[PDB]
């Protein structure tokens, strides 16, 4: 064939820390269907937001928003335990169906996105050029968010481990840990990946007693 | 699995 229908830009959702995660790559022939399992960002999370995006940027904010919906009623559990199946299905007419289903509860929510939605030809070409001109920066952003999410998860895990230990943790140890948790919390608000990792290292250096 | 934001 010399011609066929494609979806012109990548399609996906916003994940923890403002990153776009792709479900359907740009230029995929349509009709197409792809599913991916996601989970919760923190412990005891009973609801997730499914924000549908079109574009090639790593920051969710830089892509075209196609719509959003919430999935509620997830049983509060440790982070990473829920299995949230997200499906993107584009039919032959270019109509996009997005669904999210929590495997444990059976709870499901969906949205239908019209084929006329998203970016036009000129905006598509600008999107592609802007992504290539910002490839290094977008990569650094993505690496920064992965570190931030690890740091955020370390902050929560340490805090829970401290309370679970309680009296067994010596005074001098507990104070050094609380001070390093504050230094990590501050570093997480910045955009320097190595500064966050160094604060995670300093926290680990004062946390041997909890281990 | 990748994490999702909460409402």
């Amino acid at each position: 064939v010399l011609l066929l229908d494609v979806t012109p830009l990548s399609l996906g959702i916003e994940t923890m820390g403002g990153v776009m995660t792709t479900l359907i790559a740009k230029n995929t022939t349509i009709p197409t269907k792809h599913s991916q399992v996601f989970s919760t960002a923190e412990d005891n999370q009973s609801a997730v937001t499914i924000h549908v995006l079109q574009g090639e940027r790593k920051r969710a904010a830089d892509n075209k928003s196609l719509g959003q919906f919430n999935l509620d009623g997830i049983n509060p559990a440790p982070r990473g335990m829920p299995q949230i199946e997200v499906t993107f299905d584009i039919d032959a007419d270019g109509i996009l169906h997005v669904s999210a289903k929590d495997k444990n509860s059976g709870k499901e929510q969906k949205i239908t996105i019209k084929a006329s939605s998203g970016l036009n030809e000129d905006e598509i070409q600008k999107m592609v050029r802007d992504a290539e001109a910002n490839a290094e920066a977008d990569r650094k952003f993505e690496e920064l968010v992965q570190t931030r999410n690890q740091g955020d998860h370390l902050l929560h895990s340490t805090r829970k481990q401290v309370e679970e230990a309680g009296d067994k943790l010596p005074a001098d140890d507990k104070t050094a840990i609380e001070s390093a948790l504050t230094a990590l919390e501050t570093a997480l608000k910045g955009e320097d990946k190595a500064a966050i990792e160094a604060k995670m290292q300093e926290l680990a250096q004062v946390s041997q007693k909890l281990m | 699995p990748r994490p999702l934001p909460f409402p």
